[PDB]
């Protein structure tokens, strides 16, 4: 019955939410805050044992002039202040993207044609296994062939394994169980079907680096890891001699020919490698989050638990650290997964549509867009100007402007079943915000947008790629906050309405579909709420080798 | 032949040259001016010999603050200068009669050299100019001194910098206008990796000439693309016509009516005049109290709105005399002449965009810096396909000593040795002339 | 110049700042010495600081464009370039973010325009900056309860108003007196203490405020309900839509 | 005298080192070990816990059919297994690359002349030092203008910091010396003269970011997040508007025009951004190491703390993991900073050196290079001969090929006083040991080896450098262990032999004079064994934000 | 299909990525041409010829 969001709005301010007026400047500016206050002692508490001063809340400003807010983390109960939501306070946040980045997608297509086609040995299901069973022991730093090797300590690198699946049933039963990722079990049964028809009789391998070796180097790490020690393995597993000819084709097999990385290499001004955020496409991002598989009869629900995903990856950790860094980019992000406010604003739409097209049922065309993303719009500007408190809560128009276009864009491509119209009405709903407010976000906050109309169709060389290959190196997005993990959710948006099982690539899709991940991607925002509240237990600490 | 359109050019003082030119006469592919120009700035290196010099005689080299102790040589390259060009140039040419050109400056503290056409022939790029000059200097240097096997890899460290240690030249002591390919931001964006500060510099500031060689080097770049190929080729012509060669002295017409006292909305006000009076646009709808315009030439429509902006930009930065409201012209000019006329802005929204980020990225923490620094592969300023950078070059030409990144901080090698060559720093002329030359053979 | 579309007050105020031709309602007057104060670039007395040496004594070439656009009086003279920076309440302040750069640069020359939800700011050279902050100040841009000169800690626009029907701000530059019913600027926009406060006049009463505002709201006029703007803003995303194509 | 590796081969094994034979297979295989022992236990709870088979002594060939051996870390006293030496298994190493990856130096020379000449603002040593105030709060990431703003918690972040130094004694004594790098006590005073002609009048900012941000994300985040917080403490501390035209000048000065990186980014097939280990070249991990300001009347000591620095960084972390993963390249690398042997053949050089023709008086050419570097070669090779013990050490060829040639370019270096001509030695010493022994390394060991005579005198494009501007991505170096740490030591040799206050880059040098950093830069190796004995407390943890 | 394309588009090229770039959108503008698709289905089009650049 009640908005979504008011059960938040009650919880921050002591006014109704419907209230005008209120009075600032009464609540002793950080002393209000259990967080700032904790801040406080620790910065006193570090300046004196380093011997150089650290935080200070009398440098600059003082915070606190107005409430420092509890947010509420969207679909669950939990209310925490928003430096809990801060991706260097947040051990869930960090495990995920060290989750993400240290996964590799490899095949053994190649690999089994030269193990049959030029060693001429068979490979079975109990040559697999036996594989396996060498993999899982060389692939988190220990040895199989040479003497007097030194190697990593085993529970510094418990989170590291390789696991497999294949689309043939009676291939994957064979293999042995702890090694198989049961596509069966994971998936709901038309799903399941879909992905095993995309599989086929193909045998992938899920590989993950430990967390301390991401931690140390980089995600271009990954697919190298991953190679020495398949190579290593195949050597040993099918009896090889320990550097042959043949070994460079399991080498440029694991590395090349048959390789998924997360994240494909950036251009120099943003140089990175592999496995690095900005190079994995929102269709990815929204195949790496599991919400598709364990909530398909709510596609409001598993659109934006890929908008969380996506807000923290790409705003929080890519764009306010890897691309900028310091305070960065929390509330950016948190306005697309607090206070159920863009889950109000959805399920909106998608109840529009549900009474005026039916999902997917709308014509995929700009008349579709104008319809639905204009009402949509219009709804989410009307809570903000009918609830002065969620408007001050929201309190940046960029965060304003991405939760309403998120809505927007979803409930579009709700309706027709196709991410590209969705995109469009993004577009249409920052430019009826700009007008309607005489004001959207930042400075910088529109240069996608003003641009985006004309881009969303066009079929030019660094400017036509339908939305579920786009990603943070798409030219006009490669900058700026409150677009990126919303973009995520678009994508994702048609195919939750249509049931699909994947966005964009089934292979990861299903390479996340696995427990024995440290993050829990079924769960994406009940996991940044486990960690608010420094309930998380992250892989890759140094606790063992170091003092107790 | 392609394009019925015919446009008439006038000299950067507002005189007619040409009337009725065939639009394909100022084609990239058509126009041997243009060929010569691209040609040229791929072939072309500025040599800092005094530079070469001081880094030997110090040790500092690889780079900023870099110095090897004990490794310093002390050569008296800018009194041999005479012989050690004429040494490099032997070895730069092809044969004795090509066009290499090796030329002394500054008493010969610099040179021009201009690489042989015929090296970039049988090229699959355009890194042939910096390193087939640098080991000729490398090597021309030694030569003269009898530098030893020991020492002569200071030489190296001095003309290159770190290269291949860094992927640039890190700490070179010569330089082009073009960049490493490796820092392209896409395939085919060479042309448009060329700070705006060089474009000024080569052009001595001359408001009228900067955007003319920034509109040719972006327009040619969205040919290299294929950007320009097909059903969106008439649309780049007309705005390269209009926006970067002041075509039937539109833009020229309209800086002189707003000159004196104008302002954006002025200048916007002009050229939806002008845009109705030659049947550009017309109304298509009445509202309340409102005319909303159409058109059935949106290619010409835009180059109209096109020439109106660098309009706008002169009158606005130059009324200022300070480059840095470029970035709010380029953003305003567009919104404003959106609610104006109900038609879309210059590039469908391309150049507003452009210009909000670079906006925000030159009046910000967390990137970008004053305009000189920008070009067409910055990550802030690539996304107008042609239709925002040449603006900047204006307004930068146009700014009389606000910025501290400003061409003589940035550009002094580059303005000393590519304002040398006369269609680098007068293309508008060379550009005209030229098209005036092929109308026939269109 | 038709400037904006649509049939509401909003509209209409939208066109009128947009206008040169309409003359802003002057609410309140300020001195020359008081409006130097809020900008807080230098201090009463002190002579206009340079950045470069006065146009008259460079050796220019000969540049036509340079001939044909006259410099304002600060870029003659050498001035820095210097801002002012205001914050409006989405609680029907008179004049809003984009409003306000769309205006400028109708209205005035040699302008650097900056939109931001929270902030709004203009940069030209010192001396023409004092003149615009003078009407930027006086006229129905400014509101003293709901729009505030703020050059950092902008928070406020999408707040609740206190119990004065003022606008937060963090630094209380701009302080109500219950005794006069008048506004008193008693820090410059970068929040450093004047020496002695500045009379901004009475906030607007309610109805003033809704004869004049540029928001539109649901509990003003509602954006959706001014279906000529919204036909035209319709228009524009597709005509860029099918232009991007082909 | 004993070799200075004697007491480490008495410590490993029964026999005396001369002895040449033993036996073999009666030591019970792993169960010899108490480090394999604790890994075998370990792998089968790891196992248990995850449902997942993980180390197991049993896959593959049983190790330690020969006696497992401890490595001393040279000058130390300290003895351990090897595998305590592995990155993954030492804090300390990891610490020793986070705070290099973690740092960049910034100039405020552009940025002081911003604000005199755009803003018309003073600069003095009291508006440095509110900045410095301002930018300590600011960079581990906590506000100073915004309202509502979430921030790190200060404990999380505790190692990150802003330091400055100057050549200008009149302000660097001004300042509070909390943030002051002081040349003068730092430094020996011939030392400190140098470094303080170079500098002048300059002032630097020494950015350390948070060790917690640089593991979550890469090396290319550190100039970014250090512009961000010297971007608002130059706003905070000068009254800037937050956000105006200038603004930009100070962004751009602090992310290009003024700033030093670690590392240049790399070429595509390798693609990393900057701050990553092949990145820095040579000269700079030489500078890096601050053994030079504290041993320097022992050259072989500064060198060898310098080639332990590379060796670990080089082969163990970049090599071993970064571009290839696994068990990885430990012992290529404990070669050169154990049991005293490099030390043994590298005091032998330089006495040799100092006798016939004092240090850096040898001529800089071929005849000195043939005269020291066969000589030195000949030495290493006999110990080997002559200490069966010492062979089986060494085991491998490539350990063997990098030591004698690190002692024999080294020596060389001392001799010439010229690291060009110190190279040209190692090359000459690979092919002498080649034909000696009819062997060198492995497989690829050589491919700059026999590239190696040729390209040190070379001047053509991607060959010519002085080895002081090489690195990892010098071409022929990309790929292969065993050469890279061993070069910085050749490239800090002949600097050492003259007594030279750095190698290549003096800002660099500087900026490591630090006690506040995590790892003491002064004493690498005694670092290094802190670690292995689990006795170094790196920073990073998350310990503080998860559950007891 | 073999394609050349001519050899004037490089000498007033910097490089030669105009080869794969104009051959790809020329190919790109023809195929919905010849069967008229739609401004909503012609993104496709391009992916299908130039993958997933430029995100790659
Ligand atoms: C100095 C700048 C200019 C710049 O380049 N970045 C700033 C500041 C920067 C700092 C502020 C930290 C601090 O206070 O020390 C950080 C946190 C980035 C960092 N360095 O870590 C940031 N902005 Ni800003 N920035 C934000 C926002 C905003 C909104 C705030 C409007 C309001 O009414 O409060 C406005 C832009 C707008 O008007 O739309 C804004 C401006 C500005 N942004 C103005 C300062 C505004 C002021 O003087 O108060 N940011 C937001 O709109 C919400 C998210 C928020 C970011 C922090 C987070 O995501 O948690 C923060 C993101
Ligand atoms: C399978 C290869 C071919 C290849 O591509 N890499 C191998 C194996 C690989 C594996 C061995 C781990 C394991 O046993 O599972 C690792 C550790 C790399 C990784 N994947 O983590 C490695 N070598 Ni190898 N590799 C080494 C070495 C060597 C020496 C060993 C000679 C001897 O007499 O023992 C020889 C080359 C040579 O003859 O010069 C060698 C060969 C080989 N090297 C032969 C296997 C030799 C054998 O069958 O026993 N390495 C060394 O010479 C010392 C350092 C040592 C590395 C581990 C460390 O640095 O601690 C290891 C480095
Ligand atoms: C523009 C560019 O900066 P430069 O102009 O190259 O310094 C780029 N930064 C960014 O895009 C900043 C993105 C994150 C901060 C702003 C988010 S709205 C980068 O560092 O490569
Ligand atoms: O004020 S800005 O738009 O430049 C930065 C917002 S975080
Ligand atoms: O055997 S190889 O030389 O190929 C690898 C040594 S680690
Ligand atoms: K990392
Ligand atoms: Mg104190
Ligand atoms: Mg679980
Ligand atoms: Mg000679
Ligand atoms: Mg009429
Ligand atoms: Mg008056
Ligand atoms: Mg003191
Ligand atoms: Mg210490
Ligand atoms: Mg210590």
């Amino acid at each position: 019955a009640d908005k979504l969001f008011i059960n938040a709005l009650k919880k921050k301010f002591e006014e109704s939410p419907e209230e005008k007026k209120t009075t600032f400047y009464t609540l002793g500016g950080w002393k209000q805050s259990e967080r700032k206050t904790e801040f406080v002692n620790a910065g006193k508490e570090v300046a004196a044992k380093r011997g150089i001063p650290q935080y200070n809340p009398d440098i600059g400003t003082p915070l606190g002039q107005r409430v420092l807010m509890p947010y509420q983390v969207s679909t669950t109960d939990t209310y925490v202040e928003g430096d809990d939501l801060h991706f260097v306070n947040n051990a869930a946040m960090q495990q995920m993207w060290d989750d993400i980045r240290r996964t590799v997608i490899v095949g053994l297509n190649h690999a089994h044609a030269v193990i049959e086609k030029r060693l001429g040995k068979e490979v079975t299901p109990e040559t697999i296994t036996h594989y396996l069973e060498t993999v899982n022991h060389a692939m988190p730093g220990a040895a199989v062939v040479q003497e007097h090797m030194v190697e990593t300590h085993p529970a510094l690198v418990a989170d590291s394994y390789v696991k497999v699946f294949t689309g043939n049933d009676e291939i994957a039963d064979e293999i042995d169980p702890a090694f198989v990722i049961d596509i069966n079990k994971q998936f709901p049964e038309d799903q399941a079907e879909t992905l095993k028809a995309e599989v086929g009789d193909g045998i992938w391998q899920v590989v993950r680096i430990p967390t301390i070796v991401s931690r140390t180097c980089d995600g271009a790490t990954t697919s190298r890891w991953s190679a020495m020690q398949i190579g290593m393995s195949m050597i040993s597993a099918y009896k090889q001699a320990a550097g042959e000819a043949a070994t460079g084709d399991f080498a440029y097999a694991a590395k090349h020919a048959e390789v998924i990385h997360m994240g494909t290499y950036l251009p120099v001004r943003r140089a990175r490698g592999e496995n690095e955020p900005g190079g994995v496409p929102f269709g990815y991002l929204a195949d790496i989050c599991q919400s598709s598989r364990v909530n398909y009869e709510d596609p409001v629900r598993v659109s934006l638990d890929v908008v969380a995903t996506g807000a923290m990856l790409y705003d929080q950790i890519w764009l306010g650290s890897y691309m900028s860094g310091g305070v960065g980019f929390t509330q950016y992000a948190t306005a697309a997964y607090t206070d159920n406010i863009l889950d109000d604003f959805t399920y909106f739409g998608k109840e529009y549509v549900e009474d005026k097209y039916g999902l997917c049922e709308a014509p995929n065309n700009m008349d579709t867009v104008l319809d639905v993303a204009t009402e949509v719009t219009f709804y989410g500007l009307e809570q903000y100007e009918e609830y002065p408190a969620l408007l001050e809560d929201q309190f940046g128009g960029s965060q304003r402007a991405a939760v309403v276009a998120a809505a927007a864009g979803c409930s579009t491509a709700f309706a027709t079943g196709n991410a590209q119209t969705g995109l469009s009405g993004w577009y249409l709903s920052m430019y009826l915000h700009k007008e309607q407010h005489s004001r959207l976000g930042f400075y910088g906050y529109d240069l996608q947008d003003q641009c985006g109309a004309s881009n969303v169709f066009s079929i030019r060389g660094d400017e036509g790629l339908p939305l579920e290959l786009r990603g943070p190196n798409y030219p006009n997005y490669a900058m700026n906050v409150g677009h990126q993990g919303e973009y995520a959710g678009i994508s994702q948006a048609p195919h939750a309405a249509r049931g699909d099982a994947f966005v964009f690539n089934p292979l990861v899709k299903i390479a996340f579909a696995d427990d024995n991940l440290v993050f829990d991607f079924t769960n994406v925002r009940g996991e940044f709420a486990k960690g608010a509240l420094r309930e998380f237990e992250p892989a890759g600490e140094r606790a063992l080798i170091t003092p107790a | 032949a392609k394009f019925e359109d015919k446009v008439d050019l006038y000299d950067d003082r507002g005189n007619l040259v040409e009337e009725q030119v065939p639009l394909e006469a100022l084609s990239p592919l058509r126009n041997p001016a243009i060929k010569s120009i691209v040609q040229g700035i791929k072939r072309t290196v500025a040599v800092n010999l005094e530079g070469i010099e001081n880094a030997l005689k110090t040790a500092k080299v690889g780079g900023p603050a870099c110095k090897i102790m004990g490794r310093e040589l002390d050569l008296d390259i800018v009194g041999n200068a005479e012989s050690i060009a004429a040494a490099a140039k032997e070895m730069i040419q092809v044969t004795e009669d090509d066009d290499t050109n090796v030329e002394l400056l500054g008493g010969g503290k610099r040179a021009l050299v201009q690489v042989p056409s015929a090296r970039f022939d049988v090229a699959a790029e355009y890194s042939a100019a910096p390193l087939v000059t640098a080991t000729a200097f490398v090597q021309a240097i030694i030569n003269e001194f009898d530098v030893s096997m020991y020492d002569a890899n200071m030489v190296k460290a001095a003309v290159l910098g770190r290269y291949p240690q860094s992927v640039e030249y890190m700490g070179a002591n010569i330089a082009t206008m073009l960049d490493i390919p490796q820092k392209l931001e896409g395939p085919g964006y060479a042309l448009r990796n060329i700070m705006v500060n060089h474009v000024v510099a080569a052009t001595l500031k001359n408001t009228l000439q900067a955007a003319a060689l920034s509109t040719i080097l972006e327009q040619t770049a969205m040919f290299e693309m294929g950007d320009a190929v097909g059903a969106f080729e008439r649309m780049h012509l007309l705005g390269l016509a209009y926006q970067g060669m002041n075509a039937d002295n539109l833009v020229f017409d309209l800086v002189k009516a707003n000159g004196k006292e104008g302002t954006v909305g002025s200048v916007i006000a002009d050229l939806v005049e002008r845009a109705l009076e030659d049947g550009v646009i017309k109304v298509e709808k009445e509202l309340t109290d409102y005319k909303v315009y159409g058109t059935d030439d949106l290619a010409m429509w835009n180059a109209y709105a096109a020439a109106g902006l660098m309009a706008a930009t002169m009158v606005n930065q130059g009324a200022a005399r300070a480059a840095q409201g470029v970035s709010s012209t380029l953003l305003y000019y567009n919104d404003l002449i959106e609610f104006e006329t109900g038609l879309p802005s210059v590039d469908f929204g391309k150049v507003e965009g452009t210009a909000v980020g670079f906006s925000f990225f030159s009046h910000s923490i967390y990137g970008g810096g004053g305009p000189g620094i920008f070009n067409g592969n910055h990550i802030v300023t690539r996304h107008s396909k042609g239709f925002a950078i040449p603006c900047v070059a204006a307004a930068m030409a146009l700014d009389a000593g606000t910025q501290m990144f400003s061409p003589e901080a940035t550009s002094g090698l580059i303005k000393e040795v590519f304002s040398q060559v006369d269609e680098f720093r007068e293309p508008l002329k060379y550009v005209v002339e030229a098209a005036a030359e092929i109308k026939n053979e269109i | 110049a038709q400037y904006y579309p649509g049939t509401t007050k909003v509209a209409q105020n939208r066109r009128n700042f947009c206008n040169p031709e309409y003359e802003l309602e002057k609410l309140r007057e300020i001195s020359d010495e008081d409006v130097v104060k809020i900008l807080g670039h230098r201090a009463p007395g002190e002579e206009y600081p340079s950045v470069h040496p006065p146009l008259e004594e460079m050796d220019e070439p000969e540049d036509a464009i340079r001939e044909m656009v006259e410099p304002i009086d600060g870029a003659k003279a050498g001035d820095r370039v210097r801002y002012i920076q205001f914050t409006d309440s989405m609680y029907f302040a008179p004049a809003q973010p984009y409003v306000r750069s769309r205006a400028y640069l109708c209205r005035y020359r040699g302008a650097d325009a900056g939109t931001l939800s929270g902030r709004q700011i203009i940069e030209t050279r010192e001396r023409d900056l004092e003149k615009i902050s003078k009407e930027l100040l006086e006229t129905e841009f400014f509101d003293p309860a709901r729009s505030g000169v703020r050059g950092k800690s902008v928070h406020g626009h999408s707040l609740r108003l206190d119990e004065d029907g003022m606008m937060f701000d963090m630094l209380r530059r701009q302080i109500y007196n219950k005794d006069t019913g008048r506004v008193e600027m008693v820090k410059n926009q970068i929040g450093d203490e004047l020496d002695e406060p500045v009379d901004l006049g009475e906030p607007l009463d309610e109805e003033t405020l809704m004869e004049k505002t540029t928001i539109y709201r649901v509990d003003g006029e509602a954006y959706r309900d001014d279906v000529e703007a919204v036909e035209i803003m319709q228009r524009i995303h597709v005509l860029r839509s099918q232009g991007g194509f082909n």
